[PDB]
């Protein structure tokens, strides 16, 4: 699922693509950490929960 | 406790700042004070 977004994704809109986000200015170029986080992460369907 | 109150908390400058470790939490929001605390921790 998408958390880090420029902007609001249009109306059936579908952004597929998983590409590295950049949050607030920390050049990332490739790196997670600081202000760079992998828009797409992975729930976890665990049906006990 | 250094809450602080009617001060103009930059916190863009010190979110992007690149000298931290981790911001686990701005400037758009207003609050009535900031219980900013102070130690170190190993």
């Amino acid at each position: 699922y998408r958390l880090f977004r420029k902007s609001n994704l249009k109306p059936f809109e579908r952004d597929i693509s998983t590409e590295i986000y950049q949050a607030g200015s920390t050049p990332c170029n490739g790196v997670e950490g600081f202000n760079c986080y992998f828009p797409l992460q992975s729930y976890g369907f665990q049906p006990t929960n | 406790r250094k809450r602080i109150s009617n001060c103009v908390a930059d916190y863009s400058v010190l979110y992007n700042s690149a000298s931290f470790s981790t911001f686990k939490c701005l400037n758009d929001l207003c609050f009535t004070n900031v219980y900013a605390d102070s130690f170190v921790i190993r």
